């Protein structure tokens, strides 16, 4: 369960990291 | 042989009757690039 | 005058040919990493 949930959190953070690291 | 003939002249025709031998293309040095 | 037959200061060498051939390669392709936002894309 935690490994699924960690994968989901990391994918969500990287998906918003596209906007976060859009210009750097 | 030609060098010996040259030194022969200092103390002293069959190929001459025709022109110089056209060189072989594959044995000449490469042409420097422009 | 495009008639400067002077021999070039640098002559094309084989190793130059192969080095400027291999420069044509780039880094490994970078694909946008797939995002798994729920259990479906995980399974």
């Amino acid at each position: 369960q935690k490994i699924i949930e960690n994968g989901i959190r990391n994918n969500e953070m990287e998906s918003e990291g596209r906007k976060f690291g859009h210009f750097e | 042989l030609d060098d010996l003939e040259a030194k022969e002249n200092e103390q002293l025709n069959s190929r001459l009757r025709f022109g110089e031998a056209e060189p072989n293309l594959e044995t000449l040095p490469a042409l420097p690039d422009a | 005058r495009v008639k400067n037959k002077n021999p070039a200061p640098i002559q094309i060498s084989a190793e130059q040919l192969l080095r400027e051939a291999v420069e044509r390669q780039d880094v490994a392709f970078v694909p946008p990493k797939i995002n798994i936002t729920d259990l479906e894309e995980l399974q």
